[PDB]
């Protein structure tokens, strides 16, 4: 639960460059994929649970 | 500026310029700096000069 976004998932650690006023992020079916952590700047991608 | 129900989502982007003559052809984004929780009626803006 990052500030409201809940989900289901794993969090690995992605190699994408967010912008810095940029917290979320979805793919192309609008699915939450891919967010930081608003405590420690630090990119997670969001894969989906087994 | 915009006049969302409670916030007012401050846009701004400094680029430089060449031309001189109007505003210069070219795409360029505009990145969000603050998000003033501010609910009030705006209807009526007047800028400033030094």
């Amino acid at each position: 639960n990052f500030n409201g976004l809940t989900g289901t998932g794993v969090l690995t650690e992605s190699n994408k460059k967010f912008l810095p006023f940029q917290q979320f992020g979805r793919d192309i079916a609008d699915t939450t994929d891919a967010v930081r952590d608003p405590q420690t700047l630090e990119i997670l991608d969001i894969t989906p649970c087994s | 500026f915009k006049n969302i129900d409670g916030y007012f989502k401050i846009y701004s982007k400094h680029t430089p310029i060449n031309l001189e003559r109007d505003l210069p052809q070219g795409f360029s984004a505009l990145e969000p700096l603050v998000d003033l929780p501010i609910g009030i009626n705006i209807t009526r803006f007047q800028t400033l000069l030094a």
